[PDB]
């Protein structure tokens, strides 16, 4: 019943994989292990007595593309992918957040092993001292109570991602809560040229690209911004006549959308 | 519902001759409304896919004229247009089945094009509207019906933040259409050459240049009120010396307060 | 349904457009507006416009006298469709626009007719459903799927009661204003209401057009009826001055009560 | 704070040892902007306010609302505290929260000595509050005849218009005080002033008392 | 004051403490007592004072006690109360807010109110038949006198019509003394601006306003309540 | 009453947690700035018997509507005074522990008013000799110095690891199901760890076992425990602000 919350985002598996980015293995390898080893090595968990953490904090500046990257790792998880948005808990009627949280743990607890990735948690994680964010403290602290008072919570993890760490909730420190705090800073022009190269490995890119002009123009940018430059290049490169990607299309897209 | 089949529209209307002075914009939208349908293989081989579409918004002015221009511009079969003022009714819920059955009929019409007018009437409590518009985003960004045919929204104000933040995923190429130029109004008169009988002595350039701030809708009202006063004149044909008082009266007496 | 019978009249009244004066231009604007389609079609179908919407007027006197004296021009030799009062929507549960669909199918089967909506006080008099069935009335009234079938002539009392959204879709052809009936329009109404009847020589006009103040024609027609019957009590058709002032006291008291 | 209990319960040696051990405690206040002077004046202790005023605590220390200690000593009925506060130079016309003066609250307790000491120091006999009401409206509103009389020893007015337009005679007649109405009328009250309700003092009095009111006016 | 306490006193409790004197002390039916006045709270401290001066049974039934889906429950309830009253002890029936159950009606959309006002007519005739040796008192209090039925106001039934004044100066003095008598007595607390200000801004449940003022004076930083929580308690509620 | 089903329906098993708290020999203050585990202890005895499951969440005093939470303070505490046995837990009190230094808004004034009811029922006209409350918190800075009177909090119980026997005991009870090589040395792990979090020391040790499992070796030497607990513990010291 109540398919508006049960059927939030019914996705079997995505298309993109972890091999679409470049220059982040030193910080994403811990997450790739943290999603591969708790899926196949359940037998070795009894020999060593290891329980994987249920709360991972994938935080960083916005536009980094952490949603499509966590989904790219969710393709490697092989389980059912279930999105969820932050502002979805704020509803008109009272007690809806309890139905959304208990319904999410009703499908995760009752249903098959899946993967539930949420985003924009910082937009509702405000520690105010009536107020709507205090209602989000009722629902939020209810979720933390379901990640603190439940020892059978050894089931499917709860992955979270925040686009900003300005309002850092001090109560988010626990083995079951968001303990994995791996800092994801803004990628440099080298990493942006890597993710833009691997994301642009399908278009007919000219071989005479020294990455110096685009490396100079890309100043304090993000991942999804260079993805928008790649897509925009795939949009006007069609109407430019030449099927081969030119060199002016990078700065033309950067100055086009930004 | 009766509004679904009631909203079906197949009628000839404004052709391409009503380009409103926008030299570059009419190519920016013409290369996506005319070329992808005429050359399906050129955009698949020359690129990776044809472009998505444009986004006409801002000041209304002479709005809805370019929509009819797109309807009659198809050299094969006029497409269906959908306004957004039909979803705000009693007993909400018709939105889901409505968009699912018009997208299902879009699958039945061999990848036909569907236009969605007046997004401001369904965007910007409102949770019962959030279901239909967020589900609508799930039906646009979701490529199950199609993700390549056409994307275009028309709004009066940019106060719709959810479609503005969800539009960069699939929508693109936001443009503007405020008012035509001096050489355009004579072309709206050229499409009005098949209107009420206009004598050959009347010059379209003279009447076009003798009225500033005369967008296609305002001069459509000039032909409406001037047509009414030409009917009241009991004359076989219309002469500019007979309804010029209707022209400057309907543009100046209304231009005083507005 | 007994309410459907009291909707429109099927008779042909002898009141034509030549029985009233002073507003000859104001009556030839609607006569020329809605008498061009389906009648005298050489100035309507050869042009290639066909705005099947009709004008929308409003009478400050109202009460059917002015609005039925303007709509009566089309009633000479033609079928007529009448809608008076928004009570038919508010006197029953919120069935919805089904009554508008009934008027639309009887208007479809009766295309050579004139749609006349009178006493438009839907939003002026649940309340949340009145706005959506009135916006649905504007939706179905626009004619989104039908061609030129009938000319709709709406008629309200106050122009400020209607929302600004009910103007652009509904009123698309033309609108005009009606002057204030203080002395000369009431003198013409008095002349028309006292043209067939016989009055005495001592019956003055200045006191009759002076004692009135913002009055329609239904009360002067009521005192012409009860004055013709009261004077008819003595088996005479002549209306004396003292009996017409004795009947004028009903006018002086009725508007002040 | 702790000095609230020390000055409230009247601990002599605990407050003396506390101030002699920490002089900052005298200037410290609680969360309601109330120093030890307000608690020792609200409690009526003489020696504690003699020590605090002996050290030289500011007498015009107002709370968050504006209640000066002279209102506390005036309403407190303690003559000695009024002697101390007026001896230190308290503002006889201090503005409190509702714009009143210590004359209204000293008149509330029917203390003649406090009224003589305050009005003698230079207090305004016709001091009006935010509602344009003097002490005669309230003293007449309770029945303080001798307080109104000692207010008339300083040549005070008897026709102060209230916020509704009611003279002290209106409130005296509304309180059903016969002797007070006869004394105010005999001392110069006005029977012609009307309030916002357009009611004369004769009509406000019931039982035909307006006839003897005007009888005493003309007699 | 003392007019209402004296009239209810000798007109109510003196006939109550005497049995079968009605036809020996100058027979009259002053059984109905009616009070009026929206601004005054009333109906609570007077009923408490009645419940303390006399030691008997009391039927506290607010006028909306029979507003239910069962139309026939009315006469069963008021008839059981009638028989237990006339049989057990001369209790006092407190009928409050007769405006909602004493309004004329001509149409049949509200037939429940017309049926229960026909029950009110039924007991209105039963009280006429019970004029001989009835062991019950029927007090009454209403806040509206415009839409009252003329049958109730007819003489012989309601021969006592008391009113409430807008300035409750004595009720303010007694309602502040009855709350300060138990609370700590502060010499700074004044009652002249708090007896003159409620003369302009009049209201109900002043004792509950003093209890809320105590709930604001329970901070433990202020030992005794003062004008801060008095005027603050006024401006809040 | 809706919360009474949750407070009288859930039961957490486990009787060894009472003896797995490590070397640890009307109100209790649990401030643990350099130490976690405030839930393993209250949930350890609460999981042992607790005589009930009357858990009081700090998010149940929201009162979205008008701030009449006095019906819930007197309703739930009236149930505590009605039932003879009762144990009350107050976890994450820092959210409702506003210091009300400046002028608080309507949202803060109602919570601080519930704190005034707590004053009226702790140091007012009501005794609490039989009921016991456990005020768990994280930082001893916003702990309501008005409520920090020693009349309620007699002693201070800071969940820390000062003694070497407590860190060695908690390390040995957390090191149960883990297997290691014959070379065992706990003095380096217990010695190098100074003022850390208990359950997060379990997360650092299991994080060292997951750091050592990368080479898919069944045996886990204590070298990765010294260098991985060392470096990861230094990362916790970096993220300990």
């Amino acid at each position: 019943y109540d398919s508006r919350v049960k059927a939030m985002e019914v996705d079997e598996r995505p298309t993109e994989q972890y091999s679409d980015i470049g220059g982040l293995d030193k910080q994403i390898q811990e997450l790739v292990e943290a999603i591969v080893l708790p899926m196949n090595h359940k037998e070795k968990f009894e020999n060593l007595g290891i329980q994987p953490p249920k709360g991972v904090l994938m935080y960083g500046p916005p536009g980094t593309g952490k949603t499509l990257l966590a989904r790219a790792c969710a393709a490697q998880t092989k389980a059912t992918f279930l999105k969820l948005a932050g502002p979805q808990l704020v509803q008109m009627f009272i007690g809806d957040g309890a139905k959304l949280v208990r319904d999410a743990f009703a499908l995760a607890k009752e249903k098959a092993p899946s993967i539930i990735f949420i985003d924009e948690l910082d937009a509702i994680g405000t520690k105010r001292f009536k107020a709507g964010d205090r209602e989000v403290q009722r629902t939020m602290l209810e979720l933390l109570n379901q990640l603190d008072g439940f020892q059978p919570n050894t089931q499917v993890k709860v992955i979270a991602a925040t686009n900003r760490v300005d309002i850092l909730d001090p109560a988010l420190l626990r083995s079951g809560r968001l303990d994995r705090k791996i800092e994801f800073p803004m990628p440099n022009e080298e990493a942006r040229a890597r993710i833009m190269q691997i994301h642009s490995r399908k278009m007919n890119v000219s071989p005479d690209v020294n990455y110096e002009e685009l490396a100079r123009c890309t100043d304090d940018f993000n991942g999804a911004q260079c993805k928008a430059v790649c897509v925009e290049a795939g949009m006007i490169a069609l109407r430019r006549g030449a099927t081969e990607l030119t060199h002016e299309d990078y700065m033309e897209g950067i100055l086009e959308v930004q | 519902p009766t509004v679904t089949m009631m909203q079906v529209e197949e009628k000839p209307d404004v052709t391409y001759s009503d380009v409103g002075g926008c030299k570059e914009q009419i190519e920016k939208l013409r290369e996506v409304v005319e070329t992808p349908l005429l050359h399906p293989e050129r955009f698949v081989n020359l690129g990776i896919e044809p472009p998505k579409g444009v986004l006409l918004f801002g000041p209304p002015g002479t709005g809805k004229t370019l929509c009819a221009r797109a309807v009659a511009n198809r050299t094969d079969a006029c497409f269906i247009r959908v306004i957004g003022s039909e979803l705000v009714q009693k007993y909400v819920g018709e939105g889901a089945r409505m968009v699912r059955e018009l997208f299902e009929m879009a699958r039945t019409k061999k990848a036909c094009l569907i236009f969605f007018d007046e997004i401001d009437a369904i965007g910007g409590g409102d949770n019962e509207v959030q279901r239909t518009m967020l589900e609508l985003i799930n039906q646009l960004d979701g490529f199950d019906p199609r993700g390549n045919i056409k994307v275009l929204m028309a709004t009066n104000r940019p106060d719709t933040l959810d479609p503005a933040l969800m539009r960069p995923g699939r929508l693109d190429r936001k443009i503007e259409f405020s008012l035509p130029d001096l050489e355009g109004r004579t072309h709206i008169f050229k499409i009005h050459a098949r209107s009420m009988s206009v004598e050959r002595d009347i010059r379209f350039e003279l009447l076009a240049r003798l009225c500033p701030n005369s967008t296609g809708a305002e001069i459509r009202s000039v032909c409406t009120e001037a047509g009414m006063f030409a009917i009241r004149a009991r004359r076989k044909i219309a002469t500019e010396k007979d309804f010029l008082e209707a022209v400057n009266k309907v543009i100046k007496s209304y231009a005083k307060f507005s | 349904d007994p309410l459907v019978t009291v909707m429109k009249v099927e008779k042909a009244p002898q009141e034509t457009y030549a029985d009233i004066g002073g507003l000859d231009n104001q009556i030839q604007e609607i006569k020329e507006s809605v008498e061009l389609p389906l009648t005298h079609p050489e100035y309507y179908e050869e042009m290639g416009i066909k705005p099947p919407k009709g004008v929308i007027l409003y009478g400050p006197p109202g009460t059917g006298k002015t609005l039925l004296a303007k709509a009566v021009a089309n009633q000479t030799s033609a079928t007529f469709l009448r809608v008076v009062g928004s009570e038919l929507i508010q006197k029953y549960l919120g069935d919805g626009p089904k009554l508008v669909r009934e008027l639309f199918r009887v208007a479809e089967e009766h295309a050579p007719s004139i749609v006349f909506i009178d006493e438009i006080d839907a939003i002026g008099t649940g309340e949340r459903e009145i706005q959506r069935t009135m916006l649905e009335l504007l939706n179905q009234l626009d004619g989104f799927d039908s061609r030129g079938d009938v000319k709709v002539i709406m008629a309200t009392n106050r122009i400020e009661t209607l929302d600004p959204a009910l103007i652009r879709p509904g009123r698309i052809d033309r609108k005009i204003e009606f002057p204030l009936p203080d002395e000369k329009t009431k003198k013409r109404i008095f002349q028309i209401h006292t043209s067939r009847m016989t009055l005495a020589d001592d019956v003055t006009l200045d006191d009759l057009i002076m004692a009135k103040d913002d009055l329609s024609g239904a009360d002067i027609k009521a005192i012409c009826t009860e004055a013709g019957l009261m004077a008819l009590r003595e088996r005479r058709m002549k209306v004396t001055n003292e009996d017409f002032k004795k009947s004028k006291e009903n006018v002086l008291y009725k508007k002040q009560e | 704070l702790m000095v609230c209990n020390l000055a409230y319960s009247g601990k002599l040696e605990e407050l003396k040892e506390s101030i002699l051990a920490d002089k900052s405690l005298a200037t410290r206040t609680d969360q309601d902007s109330r120093t030890a002077l307000h608690w020792a004046c609200s409690a009526g202790h003489t020696e504690i306010v003699e020590f605090l005023l002996q050290l030289g605590v500011p007498v015009n220390d107002k709370d968050d609302a504006g209640w000066s200690p002279l209102h506390i000593a005036a309403s407190a009925g303690r003559d000695e505290i009024v002697k101390a506060l007026l001896g230190k130079g308290a503002q006889v016309n201090a503005v409190n929260q509702n714009g009143c003066t210590p004359l209204h609250y000293a008149a509330s307790k029917n203390r003649h000595e406090i009224a003589v000491m305050l009005l003698e120091g230079g207090a305004n006999p016709d001091a009006k509050d935010h509602y344009e009401a003097t002490a005669m409206h309230r003293a007449a509103a309770k029945g303080n005849l001798k307080m109104i009389h000692i207010l008339l020893y300083y040549k005070a007015s008897t026709n102060i218009q209230d916020t509704e337009g009611n003279t002290p005679l209106h409130l005296a007649c509304d309180e059903e005080r016969v002797e007070e109405a006869k004394l105010l009328v005999s001392q110069g009250a006005s029977i012609y002033i009307e309030n916002k309700e357009e009611k004369t003092p004769l009509q406000v009095a019931k039982g035909g008392l307006g006839l003897i009111l005007k009888r005493m006016v003309e007699g | 004051m003392d007019i209402q306490k004296q009239e209810v006193r000798e007109a109510v409790e003196l006939p109550l403490t005497h049995f079968e004197l009605y036809k020996q002390i100058g027979i009259d039916p002053p059984r109905g007592v009616l009070m009026y006045g929206p601004p005054g709270c009333g109906k609570t401290m007077l009923a408490k004072a009645v419940a303390h001066h006399t030691t008997a049974a009391f039927i506290r039934v607010v006028g909306s006690e029979f507003v239910q889906k069962y139309l026939g429950e009315g006469p069963r309830m008021v008839r059981d109360v009638f028989r237990l009253a006339k049989e057990n002890a001369p209790a006092i029936i407190f009928i409050d807010e007769i405006d909602a159950i004493a309004t004329k009606r001509f149409d049949a959309q509200t037939g429940a109110d017309r049926e229960v006002q026909r029950i009110l007519l039924e007991l209105l005739n039963q009280m006429d038949g019970f004029d001989q040796n009835v062991n019950v008192k029927v007090i009454m209090a209403t806040n509206r006198a415009d839409t009252l039925d003329p049958a109730l106001l007819r003489p012989g039934r309601l021969d006592r019509k008391i009113e409430f004044p807008l300035p409750d100066r004595r009720q303010k003095r007694l309602i502040f003394s009855t709350i300060t008598s138990k609370m700590n007595l502060s010499e700074e607390v004044d009652l002249e601006d708090y007896v003159a200000r409620p003369d302009k801004i009049s209201g109900a449940d002043i004792n509950s306003i003093c209890q809320e003022s105590g709930m604001l004076a329970v901070r433990e930083n202020r030992y005794i309540v003062l004008a801060k929580d008095f005027e603050k308690a006024y401006k809040t509620v | 009453v809706d919360p009474l089903v949750y407070n009288m329906s859930h039961e957490d098993p486990g009787n060894v947690s009472y003896s797995e708290i490590g070397g640890l020999s009307k109100g209790c203050l649990l401030y643990g700035p350099p130490g976690t585990g405030k839930t393993l202890l209250a949930r350890a005895v609460a999981s042992q018997l607790d005589c009930n499951f009357l858990k009081v969440v700090s998010s149940s005093i929201v009162d979205k509507y008008i701030g009449e939470s006095a019906r819930l303070i007197r309703e739930m505490f009236n149930y505590a005074r009605d039932h003879q046995p009762c144990i009350i837990f107050m976890d994450e009190i820092d959210a409702i522990g506003g210091r009300r230094f400046s002028e608080g808004t309507s949202a803060d004034r109602e919570i601080q008013r519930t704190l005034m009811e707590l004053l009226n029922q702790m140091d007012g006209f009501d005794t609490l000799h039989r009921v016991k409350m456990i005020m768990a918190t994280n930082r001893p800075d916003t702990l309501d110095p008005a409520l920090l009177r020693p009349g309620r909090l007699d002693r201070k119980i800071h969940i820390d690891l000062p003694n070497e026997q407590a860190r060695l005991d908690i390390l040995k009870i957390h090191a149960g199901p883990i297997t290691k090589h014959g070379e065992i040395d706990y003095e380096a792990i217990v010695k190098l760890s100074d003022g850390f979090n208990g359950a997060d020391l379990r997360n650092v040790c299991t994080e060292a076992g997951m750091f050592a499992i990368r080479a898919d070796h069944d045996f886990v030497v204590q070298e990765d425990f010294m260098k991985a607990v060392r470096k990861v513990a230094d990362s916790k010291k970096l993220e300990s602000k």
